[PDB]
RNA sequence: ACUCUCUUAAGGUAGCCAAAUGCCUCGUCAUCUAAUUAGUGACGCGCAUGAAUGGAUUAACGAGAUUCCCACUGUCCCUACU
RNA sequence: GGAAAAACCGUAAAUCCUAUCUUUUAAAGGAAGGAGAAGUCGUAACAAGGUUUCCGUAGGUGAACCUGCGGAAGGAUCAU
RNA sequence: AGCAUUUGUCUAAAAUACUUCCAUUAAUCAAGAACGAAAGUUAAGGGAGUGAAGACGAUCAGAUACCGUCGUAAUCUUAAC
RNA sequence: AACCUGGUUGAUCUUGCCAGUAGUCAUAUGCUUGUCUCAAAGAUUAAGCCAUGCAAGUGAAAGUAUAUAUAUAUAUAUGUAGAAACUGCGAACGGCUCAUUAAAACAGUUAUAGUCUACUUGACAUUUAUAAGGAUAACUACGGAAAAGCUGUAGCUAAUACUUGCAUUAUCCUUUUGGAUAAGUAUUUGUUAGAAGGAAUUAUAACAAAGAAGUAACACGUAAAGUGUGUAUCAAUCGAGUUUCUGACCUAUCAGCUUUUGAUGUUAGGGUAUUGGCCUAACAUGGCUAUGACGGGUAACGGGGAAUUAGAGUUCGAUUCCGGAGAGGGAGCCUGAGAAAUAGCUACCACAUCUAAGGAAGGCAGCAGGCGCGUAAAUUACCCAAUUCUAAAGAAGAGAGGUAGUGACAAGAAAUAACAAUGCAAGGUUUGUAUUGGAAUGGUGGGAAUUUAAAACCUUCCCAGAGUAACAAUUGGAGGGCAAGUCUGGUGCCAGCAGCCGCGGUAAUUCCAGCUCCAAUAGCGUAUAUUAAAAUUGUUGCAGUUAAAACGCUCGUAGUUGAAUUUCAAAGAAUCAUUCUUUUUAAAAUCCGAUUUUGUUACUUUGAGUAAAUUAGAGUGUUCAAAGCAAACAGUUAAAGCAUUGUGUUUGAAUACUAUAGCAUGGAAUAACAAAAUUGAACAAGCUAAAAUUUUUUGUUCUUAUUUUGGCUUAGUUACGAUU
């Protein structure tokens, strides 16, 4: 019989294909956070959205209501978890208030780029994709992960890596200059 | 057979489909009639065992006012309430009416209380006139189709006048 | 043919039984017994998938050749056999004794039980019939027959009962100051005091249902099962005692540990 | 269709058909049949159809004319007996 | 006590005959609608379109149509 | 739809007026029905004028048309459609 | 994201369509394809046909072993195995398809006081015996037939198979006790008597008749007295049949259908497991129908649900679960608790295999695999480890099921460089870009570690291992709609393109190329269907003077819609100035001067009782996500807690929704409806016939008599009685 594990669409395609000013607004977002394409920003968007749908839903129901307080304060909470939301907004109307390039803030890559480590948007990416990167405890090589306050504390090298002084050079290089030595001396 | 395949309550032609299920039966009926006693054993439904009597004699007849019962043979089917072919072809069935030999019932009043428990109730002089004639009118009441022997009681009152002016303006 | 199914698919299985999608495609089958295939456990998913003492229906099956279970005073031997909504398991190798009882959310739990009162368990009669010589016996939901019950009892009293013997010790009247437990309507898996009975004509009765944090709620009459009298609770209740937290406070609660 | 032309008292309209009306003719095309000078439907420059000399169609009716089909049979094979 | 065999009701497959309905589908000839070209004959409609148009109706005609009867203005007049 | 001479007879109608009566009896309405110009049909009368048809004379390259002269059916009453 | 543009014209504004756009768990197909996870897959066409192979069996204390094998102690004792076979239990579930089928089946909702129910559970039984009767298999012998899961004789022999059949307890009396007497479970009849349910012709108790069936002539060795197997009745249980209510697609160019042949009812039967025209007989003459019967259509199994949705909605649902239906077409049957069973059976028809021709055997819509049909679809794989089932139940079986193989059906994650130097470029030591040149790394090849039923994959580690990082990204476009070329050649109204408008007749911004540029990207085109866009089907929410569209006109039945009117208010506290909340204010009945009840229904509120998966949704760093339903914590190995020298501890799997119908429930408004004057009451008085109360005639029991309460006949008395 057919499988039970359940599957899912992550984005949306856009509609009304060529529209100018949005076009060249969706290649100005990938030329600040470096997202390959058109997709990556689809699937952001996609789920910005449904939180603005929930959140909208939420504040058409009336203050005090028992399922309101509660489903609204636990996906509030739920963006604090994110960073979202700072911690003087707590409030449906700042969920409402949340905003595309605020959420792109949030990617890994980004998060390593504002640290340091590499030198551009773009190594950085590269840089998570070959196995440098770690968030403490754990490594990653995933670079549409989202930083989670708590997290953004360790941010670290893979302890594997060259750069965590695991084998720690050019194999070739290191070999052949070390034989011409031994061969020359 | 039983319960489907036949006219919507509309008056509409119903379409059929769902082949005759076992559990609707509807087994072949049996006649039964007046001979020497033989029976058939019939397994029925989830081993419900029933009896077939096809040929029988020699009931259970009770006298109602006393509540008193002594088998007897079974002289003639004189009558039934249904259609004229049963009692033609001597068939029994439950509501059928019979006539009894007396002489047990006579026997029985006759050492108890004296003269051809709640004592006393007295007869009836019609029930008497037939009494003396030796054969009497009685109602069968159990099912011979199922149970295999034919119960009876013996006719009183208004129900007797009744069964006497049906069965006997006059032909 | 037509016959009776003997197969259960492991999503069409009780949400109660608390199985995932995607272990295997069949449920154990409780066997016919005691208690009703929807108000009961297998004991397979009690042994395996509550207390952890197997991982395997194999292991389950290991386990039961060996005499060491015991249900209600005596030994079982089919995997499939019901656990029952009230009854005293003993597991005979480590000495432990279980109460099985509902949560707050709506599953069964087994409930470390001390020896003492593992001797005894509370029974339900659903009904009370006059067998020959003009002798009662009682029906309980526990699936057992009573015989000689006092006619003083009647038929939504509980009765205490020995598991020796198998005869009364008391009993605890349905009387509207008696502690009620919520057995399989929406609001199963509660305790409360017996508010107030409403008696309706050829149809369902309806019994109004007082928690101790004075919250209300009612139920259908059926599913309500007679747990003490206004002193206490008979048996040793399970860790929230039988006390619903409403979902805001349940998840306050949890984060403040 | 349209035009010219000689000419009539007027130049066959609505219809209709190789019809009991068609010489040429067993007309041409279908269809019925195994084979159709027969039957039926069409077609119609029609020797020589056609409007109370009635035209066209018709339900019912026929010791009417005509063809085919089913049932049936010594009509026939092929006669025999009485 | 009992196998073969039969007869009777009752289930009742199946085979054939009609009858109606259903579905495509053939057919001489008839008669439409469209599509295609630079073909023929006209001048019908648009202007008072050179007889105002159009309606309903009936008859006629080579066709576009014309004519009768009664309407309409979407008429060419909102008016002594 | 339609209805214009005179008087009579039989009919309906609406408005107004009304310190008159009834007390929601209503509104619109598939079904169904009544009436329904003109032409046309069927039948009897009737038949002046008008006048599809038709016949001619013209006009026109042609005219089965416009125009002209004559002219059946219809136009009128009764009775049906 | 509750969205629009191009096309009627010389130019314009409308109406209106067509064209574009996006999606589509919705199929096909074209090109291309490196990774990784995830995983639909011969349904639409033929419920068409099938070669071969496999798909249901079963014995670990416990019915039957002189086939046979074997270990201990002294031919004997015990035992232990055991092919074979009878017997037992299952094989009636699964799995598959969706042809049939439109008040049918199905979903919710009743009922079963109208019934059946194996396994399992708990109560628990009544009218020769130190141990009974055969007859049969395997087996032995002789055999037959081309061949079949063919079977003939004759001789044997067992059973928990088949078949007989053996006490003893209870009731009444003197009075621990001494006597006497009874003694059939269901089922069925007749007669009565009468712990519960809303209601009993019910449980039940007695009397008089019949009466199945049973209550161990069975097997182990269990507790430091037990178990198996069979067994009557009851109950429970796994369930099943009927059965109440309410809910559906299209069609009126289907309007009257149904009743001899049961249609609708009544009575009586028969039949059933039971109710019933379920079936027979007799009798009624009904039942259904424009609120759409009866037909016809459906490329129609129903529902859970799916896609698309701002909100209404519209389309879809062969297909994971539930239920139904069926096994080539029809029909009929046996066994058994359960079957009108299809890897049970018999026959016919339609097909069709073997045959030496006499006869025999057959049913893939089980899984594979083949043919055909087609637009359209995978291996004659490996495994019973998990998931479960069946068995005489651990240990055996299972193409149920899992695991792989095939797999660009869908869905998620994700490479195809990165970077520094210089040189050049542009900016007020900057930003950009062609020279160089050391680092980083998968993909990949090999080995392992591991994983696994077994192997492979995954993950992980160690070797190898990019510069034209040739370890090479494609698809479809570039006038408008519509984002990007009045660039370069060829063609020359041809070839062609072009969804649409249009382009192509010698400068083609559209063809055919090349160059450049652009959109999406390991995906992108095309076709057909379908939803949005479509307020172009319009309830929300259209249009009808003239664009499409007011019936010629009126009456009128069904339908839909329908004036006003009967209980107005007053006071207090909280809170920021409003708001929310409480008190009292007519009249009758009822309960101890005080206390509490008062039309029906719609409507509406709460509730109850609701399968999960799905879906919305809380919790939870699967490496991330699609997901899953889990997990977390301390500890280089012990602390800590708590148990009386022992034991890891906290846990999570919420919630909601689950028609409108049905069920309970508070209600003031809004609606209906009931009640309602050619007259109808309400009460006080009196007479009268029924019941209750007190008394009681007479030697095992028949009467009678006063009093009191409800019903009825007859004058009075009331704010007596009718909205505008």
């Amino acid at each position: 019989p057919k499988s039970y594990r359940n599957y899912s669409k992550t984005a949306r395609n856009p509609k009304r294909p060529f529209e100018k000013e949005r076009l060249d607004q969706e290649l100005k977002l990938i030329g600040e956070y470096g997202l390959k394409n058109k997709r990556e920003i689809w699937r952001v968007q996609y789920l910005l959205a449904k939180i603005r749908s929930a959140a909208r839903y939420l504040l058409t129901l009336d203050e005090k209501s028992s399922k309101r307080i509660f489903q609204g304060e636990a996906l509030l909470r739920r963006m604090v978890r994110q960073g979202l939301l700072g911690e003087n907004e707590e409030k449906l109307d700042y969920v409402l208030g949340l905003t595309l390039p605020k959420l792109l803030e949030r990617r890994l890559q980004t998060k390593v780029f504002k640290l340091g480590l590499a030198k551009s948007v773009h190594h950085a990416r590269v840089l998570i994709r070959q196995r440098h990167i770690r968030v403490g405890k754990q490594m990653v090589d995933i670079p549409s992960f989202l930083v989670r306050v708590d997290s953004e504390k360790h941010i670290d090298f893979a302890t594997t890596s060259p750069f965590g002084g695991a084998r720690p050079g050019r194999v070739k290089r290191k070999s052949l200059k070390k034989q011409k030595e031994k061969t020359e001396a | 057979r039983d319960g489907r395949h036949k006219l919507r309550l509309t008056g509409g032609k119903k379409k059929i489909h769902k082949k005759k299920r076992k559990y609707e039966l509807g087994r072949p009926p049996s006649n039964t009639k007046l001979g020497s006693r033989q029976v058939h054993v019939v397994r029925g439904r989830g081993r419900n065992y029933k009896y077939r009597a096809i040929k029988l004699d020699s009931g259970s007849f009770s006298w109602p006012t006393f509540g008193i019962s002594k088998n007897t043979r079974i002289i003639d089917v004189v009558y039934n309430a249904s259609n004229n072919e049963l009692v033609r072809t001597k068939t029994l069935v439950k509501n059928c009416i019979v006539v009894i030999d007396s002489h047990p019932f006579t026997t029985w009043y006759e050492n108890t209380f004296g003269t051809t428990i709640g004592k006393s109730k007295n007869i009836d002089p019609l029930l008497l006139e037939q009494f003396k004639q030796g054969r009497v009118l009685a109602c069968i009441s159990s099912r011979p189709g199922q149970c295999g022997k034919a119960d009876g009681y013996i006719i009183e009152g208004d129900e007797l006048l009744f069964y006497k002016r049906k069965m006997d303006k006059r032909n | 043919g037509k016959g009776i199914k003997k197969h259960l698919k492991r999503v069409n299985a009780p949400s109660h039984w608390m199985l995932n999608k995607m272990g295997g495609q069949y449920a154990p089958k409780t066997s016919s017994g005691p208690h009703k295939l929807l108000e009961s456990i297998p004991l397979v998913i009690l042994l395996r998938n509550r207390l952890k003492y197997a991982l395997t229906f194999d292991e389950v099956k290991m386990i039961l050749i060996q005499k060491i279970v015991k249900v209600d005073n005596k030994v079982r031997t089919d995997c499939t056999f019901p656990v029952g909504l009230m009854d005293v398991i003993h597991i005979t190798k480590s000495n432990e004794y279980f109460r099985l009882l509902y949560d707050i959310k709506g599953r069964f739990v087994p409930h470390r039980i001390t020896n003492e009162e593992s001797k005894y368990k509370l029974c339900k009669v659903k009904k009370i019939l006059l067998r020959k010589g003009r002798l009662s016996i009682a029906v309980t939901h526990d699936g057992r027959s009573i015989p000689y019950i006092h006619p003083d009892v009647k038929v939504n009293d509980t009765v205490r009962l020995d598991l020796e013997t198998g005869k009364v010790l008391e009993h605890l009247k349905f009387q509207v100051g008696s502690l009620v437990m919520v057995t399989a309507g929406h609001s199963v898996g509660r305790v409360g005091v017996i508010s107030s009975i409403d008696k309706n004509m050829g149809t369902y009765d309806i019994i109004h249902v007082k928690d101790s944090r004075n919250k209300v709620f009612a139920t259908r009459l059926s599913n309500v099962f007679v747990i003490g009298d206004n002193t206490k609770p008979y048996i040793s209740l399970p860790r929230e005692k039988g006390i619903k937290l409403d979902i805001i406070e349940e998840r306050r609660n949890r984060l403040k540990a």
